[PDB]
């Protein structure tokens, strides 16, 4: 589905500290208003390689990790070095190696759908580690992941870029109200991890971890926007914490606004 | 004035400005150090023709506890230097330890005759790595001698450099120089394959405040006086900008609070004087500082009156009220006046807008003057200026 | 200090080309002398510091709002503080200052010097200005001030736009009715509008954002491979880096250059208003002028001083005829064969009777030898 | 000292600086000539208002009230000789309207 | 356009001069308003045809 954004995609361009200034940037955003495409997190498998054109804007609205990680690179079959990031229930294990892809890399567990056990029928998310370069592993820390349908709380946006080399991952937990489409609101990113990778990436990929007859389609979708070189202005509170901004090429008041 | 003679009036002279008093620099504590002593202190190294390779990356490749130490008894570094090894940072560095016979370490040498230097490692005419060779007599020496460390690089099939004579009997305590065996670790390193990752040891000073100095944070040069600051940044936010986007706050990176910076002192320097003719004594203004400051850069003073418009210096203050003579500033006049007598000296004083009057109004007075006096003043307007043609070429 | 901040590799090269540092500093003086000198002029115009009596029976006029009140800190007047509350200004502390300037220009060798005569200085020179008119008529313009009762210079001043003296004694209480509603309306209208002071509003913002945008050039390449001095040096060899340096020193030179002139063309725009104000204060305050729509629209009648940041207030007084009657009239009247013409006023018709009247207010007398000059007969 | 195909970036470094401190020049002179202009118009006005007639207009001509102005030229400039009419003794006396 | 017309590497190099641009279109833009304040003033004197 194409799904519009409002005012979602705003991170901190630089580490810079700000009071009561309204702060001009021309750098990678994810511009306001725009389509961003709708997938279904389920016979049916939604799990595609797909374009990352300078930058991408990845939000979702699941919970205990369905979605567990990503794959970056140009080649995507150990020919090239390619970052995983797959993440899991205690910590992240970012790795650049020239890992084998397998072509249905997917955990694939019937988890408390009928049996009510945590059954694991396949282990093939990892093929092979035949060559790599650099390896980073981080804290076993313990996300907000445990069980608790509720009203969703984690709209786990995410912004991956990739600029001389070094690849930046911007982020923020914020919580929602409504469990439909993406909510009215505004919440700045801030930066989480940045590494000196330097690799060539053109695509990527997301990472799954969810029999075809009279099979219950798992409840989850993840957004996938695409971020641009535009202008925006950045407000900041008296605490330097962006407050608004403003699309400088949004329409002609915007523009005025900037101006 | 370029002239001889000066004219009463109070003149702009050198600026004035307060002098950083020591260098201070602050660097992230240094933690990732490069597996530099498993690498050195391995129990034993794979064969001469099949070296072992490990990639040293992303950590500090420090040196200070590798030169100085004196266990080793050659190290020669043919592309760079150990006093520049620590401010040079390194994409990636790979370690090649083995084993020789202590003969061979001259076959080590780039661009030396022998085929077992291309058969086993070959080093190009370019290899600017650096070579470590410390002699390993005792660890790598057998009772019986250690024959793993074959040496029969005569194969028949050639080995080009880089492609991807059996004179030892056996290594005993008793062998003599050079031909005890050697343990060499070849320290190989390359560029412009990723953004730099390792870098030699930053060093890191006291934290000074309240002072004029020139402070270096991760980079972030300037001068300034650093003071406790109130601001909150965020976790991930560094330095503090203004509207003008200057620094004006930063973040201590070892002890992580937020520190205000201020500008050092500074100013100009005026002279105020009567007409040369008149008399030879003076009086400074520091403009826009406080003579706590002053001496700093006439430095006992015995005069010194903190005015809105800076200290001023050599002249008395006085609180009479006169027509302005000097104009300072901020409502503030100096003149050249007598009296205590003599002494004629130079005063400062709050300037007087003219002699109070009380007009004697009232519901039915008025006043009528009952004579009148001619008077003719002189008012000079310019009407012209000297023509001027100027060749521009 | 702006273009090389503590560099003397840079300071050599700017040695190069050598006085135009000098050049600009003496146009900067100058533009500040000029400055204090347009204050001077147009405020400092009293021989002496006249103070009004401690009863203030001015005929029924009330000037409360206009006059010091002593018991602020600051003997500033109603309107005054209403007006330095109204003008605010934009980037920091000129000012209110107990410490440094405190600015963000401050950090580039760039300072603001206080004005030669401070607000309370200006407060005081306007007190003694309105107090000396409303105590001495225009007399303290031209000599020593003397007393004249309120109503009797009202008397003189509609003398003087050509009304009888017998309308403002007839009329004093509804003229001072007039006058005080008029200067109460004055007051809302500062306090509740806030586009009023836009002049000084626009001056004060020109020269932040001028200050603003020459601090702001510090950060511009301009052809160099970084814009941080010390980045340069610590990045290149001084042979090469010299030409970096001399790039970023043409830059700067030339952003100094632009605003210096920036500067030279605006401070000759405020010396022509000071010019301006100094002589309507001169021929509005210390006399009254009949030259149009000079002070003020209406014909005048006097004016009140009153200071603001940066500037100057004058509270025009006009009198303005309000309701008009149809008339018939004739230029002469024939009596004996004789022409007869006013002497002052206009003879007019109520439609069966001709009287004679004043030509700015209806008062109706009948035509006899005392109004009237013969002239001629009466073909002519 | 060098020849012509390398003395082009001296040359050139010395037009730069000349020009541009002829360009200094010119425009101080075109502000200084403004002013000059301005104050050239103030004295032709007082010219024409004080000396070739009676000027009613307060502190133009003079403090005081203006009775005649007389004018001496200068060097580039012009001087004016206000004759005013200044009252001296007041003796205060009781009126009424 | 007057400087870099029609040229992107010409305006991104320009860019790199500051706010020279923007400060001479605000010099023009203040000119051309004075010159209808001018008009109005001189002739726009009687709100009444
Ligand atoms: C233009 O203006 C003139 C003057 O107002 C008008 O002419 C009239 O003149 C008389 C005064 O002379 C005005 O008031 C009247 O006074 C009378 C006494 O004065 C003598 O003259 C009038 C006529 O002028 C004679 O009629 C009179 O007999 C006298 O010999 C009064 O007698 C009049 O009537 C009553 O006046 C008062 C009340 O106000 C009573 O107490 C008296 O007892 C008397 O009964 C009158 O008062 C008169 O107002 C004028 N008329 C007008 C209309 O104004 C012109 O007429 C006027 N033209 C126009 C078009 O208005
Ligand atoms: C001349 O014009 C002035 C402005 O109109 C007049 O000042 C007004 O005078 C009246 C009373 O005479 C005030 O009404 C009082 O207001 C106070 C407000 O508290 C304090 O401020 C007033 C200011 O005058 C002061 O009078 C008070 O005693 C207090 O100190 C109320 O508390 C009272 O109950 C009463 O309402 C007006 O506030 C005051 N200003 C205005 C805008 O009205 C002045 O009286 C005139 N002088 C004359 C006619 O001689
Ligand atoms: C010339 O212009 C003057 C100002 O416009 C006029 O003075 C006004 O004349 C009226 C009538 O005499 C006065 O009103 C009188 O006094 C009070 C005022 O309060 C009332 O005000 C208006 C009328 O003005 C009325 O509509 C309100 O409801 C109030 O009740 C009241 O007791 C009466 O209205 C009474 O008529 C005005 O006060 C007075 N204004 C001033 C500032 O003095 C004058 O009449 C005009 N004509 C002439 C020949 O002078
Ligand atoms: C971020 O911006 C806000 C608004 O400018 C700053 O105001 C502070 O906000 C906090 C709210 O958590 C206030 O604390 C609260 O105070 C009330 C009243 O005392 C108390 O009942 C609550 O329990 C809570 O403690 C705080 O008073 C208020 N002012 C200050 C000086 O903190 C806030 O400071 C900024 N936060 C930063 C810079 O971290
Ligand atoms: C292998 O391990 C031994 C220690 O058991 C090393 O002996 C070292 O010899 C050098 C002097 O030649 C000294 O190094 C010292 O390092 C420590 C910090 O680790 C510190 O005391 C000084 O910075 C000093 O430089 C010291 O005598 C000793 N080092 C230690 C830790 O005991 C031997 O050098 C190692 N050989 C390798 C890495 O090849
Ligand atoms: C670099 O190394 C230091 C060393 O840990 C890191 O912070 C340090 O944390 C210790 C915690 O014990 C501080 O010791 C303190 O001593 C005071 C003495 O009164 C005591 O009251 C405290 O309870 C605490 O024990 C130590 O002062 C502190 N030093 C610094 C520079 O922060 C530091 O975070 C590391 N910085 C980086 C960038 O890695
Ligand atoms: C002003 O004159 C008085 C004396 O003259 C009287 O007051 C004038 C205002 C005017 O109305 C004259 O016609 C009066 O005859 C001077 O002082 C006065 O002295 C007398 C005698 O002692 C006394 O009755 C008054 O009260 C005094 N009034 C004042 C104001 O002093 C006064 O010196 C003259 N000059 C000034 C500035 O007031
Ligand atoms: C997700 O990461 C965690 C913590 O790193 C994994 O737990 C260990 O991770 C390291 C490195 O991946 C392995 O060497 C260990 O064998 C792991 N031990 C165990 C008991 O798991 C964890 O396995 C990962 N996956 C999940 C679902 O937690
Ligand atoms: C992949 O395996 C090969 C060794 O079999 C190595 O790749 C080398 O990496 C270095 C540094 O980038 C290059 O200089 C060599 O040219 C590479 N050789 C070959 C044959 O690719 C290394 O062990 C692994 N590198 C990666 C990116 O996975
Ligand atoms: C992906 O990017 C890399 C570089 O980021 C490309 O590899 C070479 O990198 C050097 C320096 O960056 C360039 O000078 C070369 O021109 C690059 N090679 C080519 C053919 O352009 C790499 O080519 C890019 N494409 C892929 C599939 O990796
Ligand atoms: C100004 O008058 C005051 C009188 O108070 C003098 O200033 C101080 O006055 C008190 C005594 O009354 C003492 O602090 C000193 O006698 C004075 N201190 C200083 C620093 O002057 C002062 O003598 C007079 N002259 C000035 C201020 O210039
Ligand atoms: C120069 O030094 C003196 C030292 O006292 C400063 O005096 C301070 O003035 C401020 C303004 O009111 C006060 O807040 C301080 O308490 C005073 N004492 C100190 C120690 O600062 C003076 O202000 C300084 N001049 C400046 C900053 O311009
Ligand atoms: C964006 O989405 C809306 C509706 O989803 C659609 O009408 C519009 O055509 C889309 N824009 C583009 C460029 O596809
Ligand atoms: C439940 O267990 C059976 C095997 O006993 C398996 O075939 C089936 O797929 C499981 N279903 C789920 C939802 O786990
Ligand atoms: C001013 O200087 C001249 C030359 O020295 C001298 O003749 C004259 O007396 C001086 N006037 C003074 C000190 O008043």
């Amino acid at each position: 589905a194409y799904t519009n954004s409002f005012t979602r995609g705003v991170y901190y361009p630089d580490k810079v500290f700000r009071s009561s200034v309204l702060h001009s940037t021309q750098d990678l955003f994810l511009p306001f208003f725009s389509n961003v495409t709708w997938f279904h997190a389920i016979k049916r498998f939604d799990n595609p390689v797909l374009p990352f054109n300078d930058g991408v804007y990845f939000a979702s609205t699941e919970k205990s990790n369905i979605i567990r990680g990503w794959i970056f690179g140009t080649t995507l079959d150990s020919k090239t070095q390619s970052l995983l990031i797959v993440n899991n229930a205690t910590n992240v294990v970012i790795k650049v190696c020239e890992f084998q892809f397998c072509n249905d890399p997917f955990l694939g567990v019937y988890y408390h759908k009928n049996n009510k056990s945590w059954m694991e029928s396949e282990f093939r998310v990892y093929s092979s580690a035949n060559n790599c370069t650099f390896e980073y592993v981080s804290q076993p820390f313990l996300m907000d992941l445990e069980g608790k349908q509720g009203n969703f709380k984690n709209l786990r946006e995410f912004v991956f870029k990739n600029i001389d080399g070094y690849f930046k991952i911007y982020s923020k937990h914020t919580p929602i109200n409504l469990v439909r489409d993406l909510p009215q609101g505004f919440s700045a990113l801030e930066p989480l991890v940045d590494l000196p990778i330097g690799i060539n990436i053109t695509r990527f990929q997301t990472l799954l971890a969810l029999s075809s007859s009279g099979w219950t389609a798992g409840a989850a979708a993840y957004y996938v926007g695409y971020l641009q070189p535009r202008t925006f202005l950045l407000k900041y509170n008296e605490n330097g914490t962006i407050t608004d901004a403003v699309d400088c090429a949004l329409d002609p008041l915007s523009e005025t606004k900037c101006t | 004035l370029k002239s001889f003679t000066v004219e009463k009036g109070i003149y702009q002279t050198s600026n004035f400005r307060v002098q950083p008093t020591e260098s201070i620099v602050r660097f992230p504590n240094i933690t990732n150090l490069c597996p530099f002593g498993e690498v050195f202190n391995a129990t034993r190294f794979a064969s001469v023709y099949a070296w072992n390779r490990k990639r040293i990356s992303n950590c500090v490749a420090d040196y200070s506890v590798l030169y100085n130490s004196a266990s080793f008894s050659t190290f020669k570094c043919y592309g760079v230097s150990p006093t520049k090894l620590n401010d040079l940072c390194f994409t990636n560095v790979y370690a090649d330890s083995f084993v020789i016979r202590g003969d061979e370490v001259r076959q080590i040498a780039p661009g030396q005759t022998g085929k077992i230097a291309d058969y086993n490692y070959k080093l190009p005419d370019d290899f600017t790595g650096c070579v470590i060779a410390w002699n390993s007599n005792n660890l790598d020496s057998k009772v019986g001698g250690n024959y793993n460390y074959l040496y029969r690089l005569f194969r028949k099939s050639n080995l080009k450099p880089f492609e991807r004579p059996l004179q030892s009997y056996g290594f005993q305590p008793t062998n003599g120089v050079g031909y005890q065996p050697y343990r060499v670790v070849v320290l190989s390193f390359e560029l412009l394959h990723a953004p730099a990752t390792v870098c030699g040891p930053k060093k890191s000073t006291n934290l000074v405040k309240n002072k004029c100095v020139n402070f270096n944070f991760n980079g972030l040069t300037g001068t300034g006086v650093l003071t406790e600051s109130n601001k909150k940044f965020l976790p991930f936010q560094q330095f503090g900008r203004d509207i003008a986007d200057t620094t004006d706050a930063v973040r201590d990176p070892q002890t992580l609070e937020i520190l205000d910076i201020t500008p050092c002192s500074f100013g100009g320097v005026s002279v105020i004087t009567p007409g040369t003719n008149t008399s030879n004594q003076v009086a400074v203004l520091y403009q826009g500082v406080n003579c706590t400051e002053v001496p700093v850069a006439y430095s006992t003073g015995s005069n010194v009156f903190q005015t809105r418009a800076g200290c001023l210096i050599g002249a008395e203050h006085v609180n009479n009220s006169y027509e302005c003579d000097i104009p300072i500033g901020a409502g503030i006049c100096a003149s050249y006046q007598t009296q205590t007598v003599a002494s004629q000296s130079i005063i400062a004083y709050t300037m007087s807008l003219g002699a109070e009057n009380s007009v004697a109004y009232s519901n039915n007075s008025i006043a009528i003057p009952t004579n009148f006096t001619i008077s003719v003043t002189t008012e000079i307007l310019p009407v012209s200026m000297t023509k001027t043609s100027v060749d521009c070429t | 200090m702006y273009i090389c901040g503590d560099s003397t590799e840079c300071s050599n090269l700017l040695l190069q080309y050598g006085s135009f540092c000098t050049q600009l500093n003496r146009a900067l003086t100058g533009i500040a002398v000029e400055q204090d000198k347009n204050t001077q002029e147009v405020f400092a115009q009293v021989k002496q510091i006249y103070k009004t009596p401690p009863i203030k029976d001015f005929g029924g006029f009330n000037f409360s709002q206009i006059l010091p009140d002593p018991s602020k800190p600051s003997k500033r007047s109603f309107i005054e503080d209403l007006l330095f509350n109204k003008v605010t200004l934009a980037d920091a502390g000129f000012d209110i200052a107990a410490r440094d300037l405190i600015c963000a220009q401050k950090f580039n060798g760039l300072t603001v010097l206080p004005p030669l005569l401070t607000d309370e200085m200006i407060a005081q020179y306007t007190s003694a200005l309105l107090a000396g008119t409303i105590t001495s008529g225009w007399t303290f313009g031209a000599g020593a001030a003397l007393q004249i009762p309120f109503a009797m210079q009202m008397a003189y001043r509609f003398n003087g736009i050509g009304v009888t003296q017998n309308v403002l004694y007839e009329n004093q209480k509804l003229i001072a009715n007039q006058f005080n509603s008029a200067i109460g309306k004055i007051q809302d209208s500062l306090s509740s509008t806030a586009s009023a002071l836009g002049k000084l509003q626009d001056v004060v913002n020109q020269n932040a954002q001028a200050l603003n945008t020459l601090v702001k050039q510090l950060s511009s390449n301009f052809g160099a491979i970084s814009s941080v001095l010390n980045d340069i040096l610590s990045r290149l060899d001084p042979p090469e880096a010299e030409v970096q340096i001399d790039r970023l020193i043409t830059g700067r030179l030339q952003s100094l250059q632009t605003y210096v002139t920036q500067q030279l063309i605006r401070a000759a725009e405020i010396r022509a208003s000071a010019n301006l104000a100094a002589t309507k204060m001169s021929e509005c305050v210390l006399g009254q002028s009949k030259r149009v729509d000079f002070c003020g629209k209406g014909y005048h009648l006097m004016s009140f001083p009153q200071s603001a940041p940066h500037g100057v207030v004058f509270l025009h007084v006009t009198y303005v005829p309000a309701q008009e009657k149809n008339f018939t009239t004739a230029p002469a009247i024939c009596h004996d064969g004789k022409a007869h013409f006013p002497r002052e006023g206009v003879f007019v018709s109520n439609g069966t009777h001709w009287f004679v009247t004043q030509r700015n207010f209806y008062e109706p007398q009948i035509i006899t030898t005392d109004n009237t000059f013969v002239s001629g007969n009466c073909d002519v």
